[PDB]
C-alpha cells in the first residue's frame, strides 16, 4: 500500500525580500488563509494520509497554525508530521537530515510549500511505479508539471526552462535553467547513443513536486556537497535514471518571488484551479464565507458595499471589510481587515489583514501587508511592497519601485515612516 | 508554369551499374507523370547515345567537366523559366513524388524535400517546418540553437538516422538570388543559409519528411542496384528455374542458369551450370559452369568459367579469367 | 461515533472531488447509506436532538457543493420519514428506528426500479419513421432511447453538450445495439430541428419552480424547439425534485477550470482576459412539454402539491 | 482526361445534391504534376483554397481573383478564333476544378459571372494584348473598391454605432469584423467585447487573437453557454459568408443559434455584408447547399479514449456537422451594408439599380 | 410544379380540399394517374398533421399588393396552424395575377356563393330562423407568407412592392 509523502518550506530567493522576516514565507496568505494549506490539499489529492511538514524559521508560528487546522484534530485522516530543528540552511540539508533519521519508507512525494496543484497523481504515480518495478529499479526521479504557453506570465525570467526529451519513453535527454541567457548551447552525451529521434521543447515550467524513493536518499548521502534538487538533476547527467510527465489538464507551479506570485492569484479568482476554489472553503472558520456572483466575483460576511461604488471583475473581500462609496476595484484581492474612503481604486493589489486607506488614494498594481495606513491622495505606481505597519501622509506621488518596511540596510525606510527619517 | 526538372550530373554513368546506367532510372520516374518539357543536362562524350531512351523529349546540354555544383546553375541559368525540382546521381526513386510538389504548392514556401528511410536536424511536431541541420563533422561545436527561432516555435523533433535525398524544390528567385551571390557552391550545404528569422525575390522554409532505404554514395551504390521495382518482355528459355530475376533479350538464356537477386543482360551467355549470384549481372556476359557470385556485380564483357571462384568482392570491366578465386574481401576485379 | 466521521468525510472529499463516476444513482445510494448509517450510529432521548444532527449534517454535505442537490432532497425525503414516525405515537422511544430502516428500504425499492418504469412509459409517444434529439445523457436516457429501439424504427440526430463533451459516450452506447445515430455539432442545431419532429432531453436536477437546471446548452435548445413549436420533453424522475429556487441561491450556475473550454497552448493572449463557463444551464418552468416520471406522465406545473405531500415544507431550511 | 472526386463514407440521404468529402487525399492521383488543360497557379492557389488556410471569405475572393488575374495575366490566345466563347470555354472548366476541388461559397460565383460580364464586353476585333492589361486592371480596381472601400464605409458607420459603457459580442470570422472592432476601439471609445466560438473549429480565436492585440479586453465562451450571457450583453453583432434573397444571412455554424438565443432574451442583432456577397436563387432552408467538413475532428483530449476513434468499422452511425446555414428573415434586423443601415426584408433591391431605372 | 418536380425525386403531397363544395378531390384524381402517392384528408384535420408536414404551398388566385394573399377559403386557418408549428409558406403564384388593389379599401372583397353547398336544400322546417354564409375567398395578413416563386425567380413577401410599381403606373386604381 504505497502512500507516503514529504513537504519542504526553506527558500532564500533574495531579489525582492525583505517580505519574509516577519511573516514569513511558510505562513504567507492568497486571501485569509494558508499556502501551506494549499499545498496539503493537494496531497489529500494525492491520496497520501502520511506527510513531513519541513520548518525552515519560526517554528512557534508552525506550532500555533498546525494546532488551528483542519488535521490538528486526529479525528482527520490524513495525518501530518513534524520536524522540531533550527539549524538548518539549504533544501537537501533536512532532507538527509530526515533521510539519516531513515524515518522514511518508499515512493514518497517530496513538494515545496507554495505548490497550488489540482493534478491527482495517481494516473501517473502509480505509472511511475510501474517504471520502477518492472523496469530495473534505475528510473529513480519523474519531476512533474505542466504543458504551457511559449511565454506565460506566470512564468518569469528567473525560473524559466527549456527542456530535451525522449520521443516516446518521456525521459530526460536535456535539461537547462536559463536564467541570465539569451542563447542556448546542448551537451552532447545524449544524442548519438539516443538514435530514437531526439524531442527538445520550449514549454514547460520547473516547480519541484518530485515524486521520488529513497534511493534518492542514498544518492545524496552519496554527494554531500548536493544542496538542491537542480545538482540532483545535473548528476544525473554525468554518466539512477529520470523521466518528466507533461500533462494538459491542470496547473502546478509556485513561487518565491512575488511576481508570479500575482500571477498565480490572479489564476485562482479567475479560477484555473477547480476543483480547488476558495468559496468551497476547505479550511475551517466562517471568517472565509464568501459566496460566488458575476464575473467570478466574492463577496463575504460584514459586506457593506457602497451606494454606486461599482466592482466589477474577478475580486473578493472577507471579515470587518468595511466598504466605502464610489470605488472602483477589478482584478485584485481585498482581504479582511479593510476599510475604504471614497474613489479608492485598486488594480491588481493585495490588501491583507487590518489595513485601512484613506479617499481618494489612487493606487495601482501594490503589494501590501498587515495593519498599514495610507493617507489621502497617495498615487503609487507598480512594481512596489507595503509591509508591516506603514503610516504614509498625504500628498507623496510614490515612484515605480519602493521596498518600505521596518529593516534600515535593505528596505527603504527605518523603524519610524516612510516619507523622510 | 512549373516544369523544369533535371539530375545533376554529378552527386555531392560509365561505372555505377545497378542494373543500367543510372541516370536511365529517375528519367522514367519524372517522365512517369508528365513533363513532356525536360532538359537532360550533362556535363563529355556521353551526350549524343540516347536511341535506347525513346523520349518524348531531351534537351541534351554539355558543360565543362571539372566543376561542383552550383556551376551547373550558373551555366544554365540562360535556360529555364520557372519551378527547379532538380535531381541528382546518387537518390533511390522509390516513393511518391507527387505529395512534395503539392506541398510546395500546399504550404507556399520557396523549397521542399524529401527526408524519408551523427545527423540531427530539426522539425516541428507538425512534422512540414524545417529548421536548422547537424552532420558527423562540422559540427565539432557541441550544437547551439538561437534563442528566438525556439521561442516562435515551443516543440521540435531531431530526425537522425536519415539520409539527404539530394531533392530541391525551388523556384526563380533563389536561383538568381545565386546569380548574385555566386560564391556558395555546394547545394548539400547551401541550406545553412536558410534565414527563416531575419531580401529580392515574412517569407517562410518548408519541407517534406514509400521509408524504403537510399544507396550509399563513394562509387559503387549496387547495394540499392539489387531492386525488385515493379523479367517483362523478352526473347526467353523456359529452362532456367530462377525466380526474383530479369530475362535477357537478344541473349542465350537456358537451363542450369539460376539468378536469386539478379539479372541477366544482353548476349549473356548463361546456359551451362551458371550459379545464382544476390549480386548483379550485365550485358556480353558467358559465365557458367560453376561461376559462383556473391556480392560481385558482374559488369559488361563478363567472364568467369571453369569453375569459378568468387565470393564477397565485386568485379569490373575488362575481366577474362577462369580460375581468379575472388576473395571475402572486396579486391580489384 | 468514528464510522460516522470518517464516512462523512469520505463523502465531501469525494463530493469537493467533482464528477467521476457518472450521476446521482450512486451518490443516492451513498447518500442513504450515509443516512442509513447516521440512525444506527449513536442514541437519542428525543428527536429534536437527532433533528440538530441530521441538520448539521445537512447543513455541512449541502456547503459542501450545492451544484449537484439529490444529497439535499434525500435528507428532505428521510425528513419526512421521520416527521410521520414521530406523529404516529403521539397520534417516546421504541417503534421509531426500525420504521426509518424498513421506509428507506422501500425508498431503495422504489430507485432501483425507476429506469425500468421508464422503459414501461418508454412505448407510448414515439414511432416508425420518426426522429428525435438530445443533449447529454443521464443513463435515464439511453435507457429510454435504447429500450423504445428494441422493437420500434427511428433515426436520433445528436448535438452533445460541449464545454466538455460527454454526448459522444451516449453515441457510441447506442451506436452499437443497432439505432443508426446521427451526431452533430452543438450549433447546427437550428438547420436541422426545423426537420424534426420530437426532442427529449435528459437532465440532472429539477426544481420547486417547476423548472429545471440541466446540462449546459439545454437552453437554447429548448428556446429553439419552441420557436417550432415542436414538443420537448424532460425524461427526469421523481427523484430529483427539489425545493430550491433559482435566483433565491448564489448562483446555481457555478464554474469550472477554463482548460476545459480553452487549450493552454496560444501564448500570451490569456492574461487580461477572464474567461469563464459555467456546468449548467437554466430553463424557465413554462417550456416543459410533459415529465416522464416513475408514475407516469405528469403536468409541468404538478409540483407544488408534489411539494407539500411528497416532502416537509416546513423544513425549507435547509 | 476528366477529373473526377469520390465521396469518403456513410453519407445522409438528405443531401443528395451537396455531398461529404474528406480532407484527406490528394487532388493529383488522377492527373499529372503538370497538366496541358489546368493551369499551374490555379492548382497552386486551389491546393491552397482547399486543405482549409485560406478561411474568410474576402480572403478566399482575392485568392481566386488573383489566380484569374495570373490566369490572364499570360494567357495566350492562339489565332484565326475567337476570344470572349474560348476565354470563357476553357476558364468554366477551370471553375469545375475549383467547385470539385471544394464546393462554391457564392461570392466567387458572383466574381466569374463578373468576369464573364467583362471578357463579353471587350470585343475581339480590337487588339488583345492592351485587352488583356485593361481587363486585369478593371477587375483589380473591382476587387480593392469593393473589399477595401466597402470595409472603411462600413468603419464609417460603425464609428458611431457603438455606445460607451456598452459591451458587444462577435462570433464567426473574417477580417472585416477584425477592421470594424479594433478601428471602433483605438478612438476614445470603452467597451469589451466578449467573443463567442463552437466546435470542431473554435474559428474565433483569430478574433480573439487580433482583438487581444489590439488591447481590448474580453472573456471566451461557447454557444451552448450562451444561455449565460444573455443578461450581460446590450447589443450583438454577427458575420455573414452569404446573402440569400429573402434577407437569409447564409452565415458561419451557429448564426442563427446565437440570433434566436438573442432576441429570445431581446438584445437586437446586427450583421455586416456587403455589394457582391448578394445570389440569384433563392431557398427555404438548410438542406440545400451546405458542406460538411471533416467528420472525425471531433475530438476530446479527455483521458486515453478518442470517442468516435473507430468510426469506419461502425455502419449503423452517421454524424454530421453543418457549417454553412440560414436564417428566418424576419429575426436579423438588419445589415450594414456600404449603402447605409438598411432593414433585412429590404435587401434585394439592388437587381435593378443597374441601368438608372 | 408537382408534374415537374415529381418526375426526377420522390416526395408524399397531402391535400386538404377547398370545400364549400370540393374541387380538391378533383385534383387528387387529376395528379393521382401520375402516382406520386398522394394522400387526402377532411378540412378541419390539418392541424395535427402538421407537426408532421415540413412545408406548405397555397395555390391561391388572387394576390394584391400589401404582400397579404386573397385565396380559397380554409388557407387563413392552415397559414395560421403552420404559423404555430414555424414550416415555411410559400405562395406559387405568378407575377401575372397580382393586383394592385386593398383590403379594406375594397368593400368586401368577399364573394359568397349560394350556402345550398354548406346546407343542402333537404333542410325541413330549421331554415328561416338561421342565417348560412359562405365565402369562397379569404384574407390572410402579409406577416405569414415567406417565399414567392414567379417567371423570374423568387421573391420575398415585401418584394411584390416594387412588382407592383414597375408593373403598374400607380395611379390605376380607379378601375
Amino acid at each position: 500500500p504505497p502512500l507516503q509523502a514529504v513537504l519542504v518550506a526553506d527558500s532564500f530567493d533574495r531579489r525582492f525580500f525583505p517580505i519574509s522576516k516577519d511573516q514569513p514565507r511558510v505562513l504567507l496568505p492568497l486571501a485569509n488563509v494558508a499556502l501551506i494549506d494549499y499545498t496539503l490539499e493537494f496531497l489529500t489529492a494525492t491520496g497520501v494520509q502520511e506527510t513531513f511538514v519541513f520548518c525552515c524559521w519560526k517554528a512557534a508560528q508552525i506550532k500555533e497554525h498546525l494546532l488551528k487546522s483542519k488535521w490538528c484534530r486526529p479525528t482527520s485522516l490524513n495525518v501530518v508530521r513534524i520536524i522540531t530543528s533550527e539549524l538548518y540552511r539549504s533544501l537537501g540539508d533536512v532532507l538527509r537530515d530526515v533521510d539519516a533519521k531513515a524515518l522514511v519508507r518508499s515512493d514518497f512525494l517530496l513538494v515545496y510549500g507554495d505548490v497550488i496543484s489540482n493534478i491527482n497523481i495517481t494516473r501517473a504515480l502509480e505509472e511511475h511505479r510501474l517504471r520502477r518495478k518492472l523496469e530495473k529499479n534505475v528510473s529513480v526521479m519523474t519531476m512533474i508539471f505542466k504543458e504551457s504557453s511559449p511565454s506565460h506570465p506566470t512564468r518569469c525570467h528567473e525560473d524559466n526552462v527549456v527542456v530535451a526529451v525522449d520521443s516516446t519513453t518521456n525521459r530526460v535527454l536535456h535539461f537547462q535553467k536559463t536564467q541570465g541567457l539569451r542563447r542556448f548551447a546542448f551537451p552532447l552525451s545524449l544524442f548519438q547513443g539516443s538514435s530514437d529521434g531526439v524531442e527538445v521543447r520550449y514549454d514547460l515550467l520547473d516547480c519541484h513536486i518530485s515524486i521520488c524513493s529513497p534511493q534518492v536518499a542514498q544518492l545524496f548521502t552519496d554527494n554531500f556537497d548536493y544542496q538542491t534538487r537542480d545538482d540532483f538533476v545535473r548528476g544525473l547527467l554525468v554518466n539512477n535514471q529520470i523521466h518528466m510527465h507533461v500533462t494538459a489538464k491542470e496547473y502546478g507551479a509556485r513561487v518565491s518571488n512575488l511576481h508570479m506570485y500575482s500571477a498565480v492569484c490572479a489564476d485562482v479568482i479567475r479560477r484555473w484551479v477547480y476543483p480547488l476554489t476558495p468559496e468551497a472553503n476547505f479550511t475551517d472558520s466562517t471568517t472565509q464565507s464568501c459566496t460566488h456572483s458575476r464575473h467570478n466575483i466574492y463577496r463575504g460576511p460584514e459586506v457593506s458595499l457602497g451606494h454606486g461604488s461599482i466592482l466589477e471583475e474577478n475580486v473578493l473581500l472577507g471579515s470587518g471589510t468595511v466598504i466605502g462609496s464610489n470605488c472602483f476595484i477589478t482584478n485584485s484581492v481585498i482581504g479582511p481587515g479593510c476599510h475604504i474612503g471614497d474613489n479608492v481604486v485598486l488594480d491588481q493589489t493585495y490588501l491583507w489583514q487590518g489595513v485601512r486607506v484613506a479617499a481618494g488614494a489612487q493606487i495601482h498594481q501594490s503589494l501590501l501587508c498587515d495593519n498599514a495606513e495610507v493617507k489621502e491622495r497617495v498615487t503609487l505606481k507598480p512594481r512596489s511592497v507595503l509591509t508591516s505597519q506603514v503610516v504614509v501622509g498625504p500628498n507623496i506621488t510614490l515612484p515605480e519601485g519602493s521596498v518600505i518596511s521596518l529593516h534600515p540596510p535593505d528596505a527603504e525606510e527605518d523603524e519610524d515612516d516612510g516619507e523622510f527619517s | 508554369m512549373e516544369f523544369q526538372a533535371v539530375v545533376m550530373a554529378v552527386g555531392g554513368p560509365l561505372l555505377p551499374v545497378g542494373n543500367k546506367p543510372l541516370i536511365w532510372y529517375p528519367l522514367n520516374l519524372l517522365e512517369r507523370v508528365g513533363f513532356e518539357e525536360v532538359i537532360v543536362v550533362t556535363t563529355k562524350a556521353l551526350c549524343a547515345e540516347f536511341k535506347m531512351k525513346m523520349k518524348p523529349d531531351i534537351v541534351c546540354i554539355p558543360d565543362d567537366a571539372d566543376m561542383g555544383t552550383a556551376d551547373s546553375l550558373r551555366y544554365i541559368y540562360p535556360k529555364l523559366k520557372t519551378d527547379v525540382l532538380v535531381l541528382s546521381c546518387d537518390l533511390i526513386t522509390d516513393v511518391a513524388l507527387h505529395e512534395v510538389v503539392d506541398l510546395f504548392r500546399a504550404y507556399d514556401a520557396s523549397l521542399a524535400m524529401l527526408m524519408r528511410k551523427r545527423d540531427f536536424i530539426g522539425v516541428d511536431s507538425t512534422g512540414k517546418r524545417l529548421l536548422f541541420m547537424a552532420n558527423e563533422a562540422d559540427l565539432d561545436e557541441e550544437l547551439v540553437i538561437k534563442g528566438s527561432i525556439l521561442q516562435k516555435h515551443p516543440r521540435i523533433r531531431f530526425h537522425t538516422g536519415l539520409v539527404d535525398a539530394h531533392l530541391y524544390c525551388l523556384k526563380k528567385y533563389i536561383v538568381d538570388f545565386l546569380m548574385e551571390n555566386g560564391s556558395i557552391t555546394s547545394i548539400r550545404s547551401e541550406l545553412i543559409p536558410y534565414l527563416v528569422r531575419k531580401s529580392s525575390q515574412s517569407l517562410d522554409i518548408y519541407s517534406f519528411i514509400t521509408l524504403n532505404l537510399a544507396p550509399y554514395d563513394a562509387c559503387w551504390n549496387a547495394c540499392r542496384g539489387d531492386r525488385w521495382e515493379d523479367s517483362s518482355a523478352q526473347i526467353v528459355s523456359k529452362h532456367l528455374v530462377g525466380v526474383d530475376s530479369l530475362i535477357g533479350p537478344e541473349t542465350q538464356i537456358g537451363e542450369k542458369s539460376s539468378i536469386k537477386r539478379s539479372v541477366i543482360g544482353s548476349s549473356c551467355l548463361i546456359k551451362d551450370r551458371v550459379t545464382i549470384t544476390n549480386c548483379l549481372l550485365m550485358n556480353s556476359v558467358t559465365v557458367e559452369e560453376g561461376s559462383n557470385i556473391q556480392g560481385s556485380v558482374i559488369c559488361n564483357n563478363a567472364v568467369i568459367e571453369k569453375g569459378a571462384d568468387i565470393k564477397d568482392c565485386l568485379i569490373g570491366s575488362g575481366q577474362r579469367i577462369e580460375a581468379k578465386a575472388k576473395r571475402v574481401n572486396e579486391v580489384i576485379v | 461515533g468514528s464510522e460516522l466521521s470518517e464516512r462523512i468525510e469520505s463523502f465531501v472529499e469525494t463530493l469537493k472531488r467533482g464528477g467521476g463516476p457518472r450521476s446521482s444513482e450512486e451518490m443516492a445510494r451513498e447518500t442513504l447509506g450515509l443516512l442509513r448509517q447516521i440512525i444506527t450510529d449513536h442514541r437519542w432521548s428525543n428527536a429534536g436532538e437527532l433533528m440538530e444532527l441530521i441538520r448539521r449534517e445537512g447543513r455541512r454535505m449541502t456547503a459542501a457543493q450545492p451544484s449537484e442537490t439529490t444529497v439535499g432532497n434525500m435528507v428532505r425525503r428521510v425528513l419526512k420519514i421521520i416527521r410521520e414516525e414521530y406523529g404516529r405515537l403521539h397520534g417516546h422511544y421504541a417503534q421509531l428506528q426500525s420504521n426509518i430502516i424498513e421506509a428507506i428500504n422501500e425508498l431503495l425499492v422504489e430507485l432501483e426500479g425507476t429506469m425500468e418504469n421508464i422503459a414501461a412509459q418508454a412505448l407510448e409517444h414515439i414511432h416508425s419513421n420518426e426522429v428525435i434529439m438530445t443533449i447529454g445523457f443521464s443513463r435515464t436516457v439511453e435507457a429510454f432511447l435504447k429500450e423504445a429501439a428494441r422493437k420500434r424504427k427511428f433515426h436520433v440526430i445528436v448535438a452533445e453538450c460541449a464545454p466538455f463533451c460527454q454526448g459522444h459516450e451516449m453515441a457510441v452506447n447506442l451506436s452499437k445495439a443497432g439505432i443508426e445515430t446521427t451526431v452533430m455539432t452543438d450549433a447546427a442545431i437550428f438547420a436541422v430541428m426545423s426537420r424534426v419532429n420530437k426532442v427529449i432531453i435528459g437532465t440532472k436536477t429539477i426544481l420547486a419552480n417547476g423548472a429545471l437546471r440541466a446540462v449546459t446548452g439545454t437552453h437554447t435548445l429548448a428556446l429553439a424547439a419552441k420557436h417550432h413549436s415542436t414538443p420537448l420533453i424532460v425524461c427526469a424522475p421523481m427523484f430529483k425534485l427539489s425545493p430550491q429556487f433559482p435566483n433565491e441561491e448564489d448562483s446555481f450556475h457555478k464554474f469550472v477550470a477554463p482548460e476545459e473550454v480553452l487549450p493552454f497552448t496560444e501564448g500570451d493572449i490569456l492574461e487580461k482576459v477572464s474567461v469563464h463557463c459555467p456546468v449548467f444551464d437554466y430553463v424557465p418552468p413554462e417550456l416543459i412539454t410533459l415529465f416522464i416520471s416513475n408514475i407516469g406522465g405528469n403536468a409541468p406545473s404538478y409540483i407544488y402539491r408534489l411539494m407539500s405531500e411528497l416532502y416537509h415544507p416546513d423544513d425549507h431550511v435547509l | 482526361q476528366v477529373p473526377t472526386r469520390k465521396d469518403y463514407g456513410s453519407k445522409v440521404s438528405l443531401f443528395s445534391h451537396l455531398p461529404q468529402y474528406s480532407r484527406q487525399n490528394s487532388l493529383t492521383q488522377f492527373m499529372s504534376i503538370p497538366s496541358s488543360v489546368i493551369h499551374p497557379a490555379m492548382v497552386r492557389l486551389g491546393l491552397q483554397y482547399s486543405q482549409g488556410l485560406v478561411s474568410g471569405s474576402n480572403a478566399r475572393c482575392i485568392a481566386l481573383l488573383r489566380a484569374l488575374q495570373q490566369v490572364i495575366q499570360d494567357y495566350t490566345t492562339p489565332p484565326n478564333e475567337e476570344l470572349s466563347r474560348d476565354l470563357v470555354n476553357k476558364l468554366k472548366p477551370y471553375m469545375s476544378f475549383l467547385t470539385q476541388c471544394r464546393p462554391l461559397s457564392a461570392s466567387m460565383h458572383n466574381a466569374i459571372k463578373f468576369l464573364n460580364k467583362e471578357i463579353t464586353s471587350v470585343g475581339s476585333s480590337k487588339r488583345e494584348e492592351e485587352a488583356k492589361s485593361e481587363l486585369r486592371a478593371a477587375i483589380d480596381r473591382y476587387v480593392q473598391e469593393k473589399i477595401v472601400l466597402a470595409a472603411q464605409a462600413i468603419s464609417r458607420f460603425a464609428y458611431q454605432k457603438i455606445s460607451n459603457g456598452d459591451v458587444i459580442l462577435v462570433y464567426g470570422c473574417s477580417s472585416l469584423v477584425s477592421r470594424i472592432l479594433q478601428e471602433a476601439w483605438t478612438e476614445g471609445r470603452r467597451f469589451r467585447v466578449v467573443v463567442v466560438d463552437s466546435r470542431p473549429w473554435l474559428e474565433g480565436r483569430h478574433t480573439l487573437r487580433s482583438l487581444v492585440h489590439a488591447g481590448v479586453p474580453a472573456s471566451y465562451l461557447l454557444i451552448p453557454a450562451a444561455s449565460y450571457v444573455l443578461p450581460e450583453v446590450s447589443k450583438v453583432l454577427l458575420g455573414a459568408h452569404a446573402l440569400l434573397a429573402n434577407g437569409s444571412v447564409m452565415s458561419r455554424v451557429g448564426t442563427a443559434q446565437l440570433a434566436l438565443v438573442a432576441r429570445a432574451h431581446n438584445v437586437p442583432v446586427l450583421v455586416c455584408c456587403e455589394t457582391y456577397k448578394f445570389c440569384e436563387r433563392v431557398q427555404t432552408d438548410a438542406f440545400v447547399s451546405n458542406e460538411l467538413d471533416d467528420p472525425d475532428d471531433l475530438q476530446c483530449k479527455r483521458g486515453e479514449h478518442v470517442a468516435l476513434a473507430n468510426w469506419q468499422n461502425h455502419a449503423s452511425l452517421r454524424l454530421l456537422n453543418l457549417v454553412y446555414d440560414v436564417t428566418p428573415p424576419e429575426l436579423v434586423d438588419l445589415v450594414i451594408t456600404e449603402l447605409g443601415m438598411i432593414p433585412c426584408s429590404s435587401v434585394p433591391v439592388v437587381l435593378r439599380v443597374k441601368s438608372s431605372d
